[PDB]
């Protein structure tokens, strides 16, 4: 029961770690959407033709 | 008749006495499995867990 209680507890670590390293994904897809709409933006406003 | 009473009463008397005795060994018997008994509810317990 221990080894099923710590197999289970150190597998909420493994998840916390996935959200955690998930969450820099997240963040950085924000930065880069809104560096892509700046680009886009941009390169029409350059020569949209 | 009379021998046969006579001897039935030392055996009813021996049988009566020693199983007084046996009594205690049977308690015994059942206050080891009530010990036993305890490890299983705390290996039931435990697999639930």
């Amino acid at each position: 029961a221990r080894e099923k209680e710590t197999k289970a507890l150190s597998l909420a670590r493994a998840l916390e770690e996935a959200m955690e390293q998930k969450a820099e994904l997240e963040r950085l897809n924000k930065q880069f959407r809104t560096e892509m709409e700046d680009l886009m933006s941009s390169k029409d406003d350059v020569g949209k033709s | 008749l009379d021998d046969l009473l006579v001897d039935l009463d030392h055996q009813r008397q021996s049988a009566c006495n020693l199983e007084k005795k046996q009594k205690k060994f049977d308690q015994l018997l059942a206050e080891e499995k009530t010990i036993s008994a305890k490890y299983a509810e705390e290996r039931d317990r435990a697999e639930a867990e």
